[PDB]
């Protein structure tokens, strides 16, 4: 017996209940990012850059 | 020469 | 028996009840970012940055 | 036994009650970041820079 | 116009969010009543008795 | 324009987040009446008795 | 314009975060009444008795 | 020359 | 040249 | 005559 | 004659 | 003649 690294449990999202009673929802973008409404979510990355709801404008490296 | 103008008159 | 890094619990959401009554939302995005409204979100990154609801406006590296 | 960095509880978010009744939310960016209503959020990184609800206005590295 | 009566909102349940994580239940009755779990219940009567979780453990009217 | 009674709201229940993370949850009834867990219940009697969670051991009317 | 009874709340609840988190629950009733766990509810009786976690052992009106 | 105008006149 | 104007006349 | 006897030896 | 006798003898 | 014995004996 040895376990190296088992019997985990990384990232995990569970037993999530959500009511959303909006009447009205409007998002409006000129330009740029927008993320909107990320629920419940999960991620298990190795030997990268994880992001999850990153936003960003524009990136201008010109030249 | 970014531009990004945006408007909302009403 | 070892156990190594084992019978672990890491970036983990549970239980998690939510009521979001809104009559009204807006979001109005003119260049740049906007993140907005994450919830009940789990990551585990391993060599690497992870970021969850990060927002940057602009990155300029011209030449 | 050794129990070698195990039996552990890292970065965890559980039992979570929510309840938000606004009757009119607006977010208005003109250039730059906005991050609003991040809830329950649970993150491990290793060998890494880990933001959760970060902001920057514009990164302007020019030459 | 008159509204007698009327444009009411009577015996009304709405954005009920639960989360009921129990790793063991266990009911056991032996004669009488038992009333466990009821959630989330709208009633309306009229020109009655109008109970919702009641329970009694017995009615022995002899005679 | 009268209004006799009416844009009322009676009774109601809205917006109720609940988490209840038991590890265990037992009952033992013998004889009589166990009323146990009533969550987010509305209710609206006219002209009549109306109970929610009542609970009654026994009723012996004899003769 | 009149308004007569009108334009009311009554018997209202709203807006009720709740969280329990119980390693262990035990009722045991022998003979008799136990209510336990009531949350979150509204009535409105009209011409009649209303009760909510009334609890009575036993009547016992012989003859 | 980035610009990022923005209007809201009502 | 950063430019970030912006403007809400009511 | 009700009766409602339970056992639970183990 | 009600009787609700029980046990859990263990 | 209501009885409502209980017993836990461990």
């Amino acid at each position: 017996v040895l376990y190296v690294g088992s019997k985990t449990k990384e990232g995990v999202v569970h037993g999530v209940a959500t009511v959303a009673e909006k009447t009205k929802e409007q998002v409006t973008n000129v330009g740029g990012a927008v993320v909107t409404g990320v629920t419940a979510v999960a991620q298990k990355t190795v030997e990268g850059a994880g992001s999850i709801a990153a936003a960003t404008g524009f990136v201008k490296k010109d030249q | 020469g970014v531009v990004a103008a945006a408007e909302k008159t009403k």
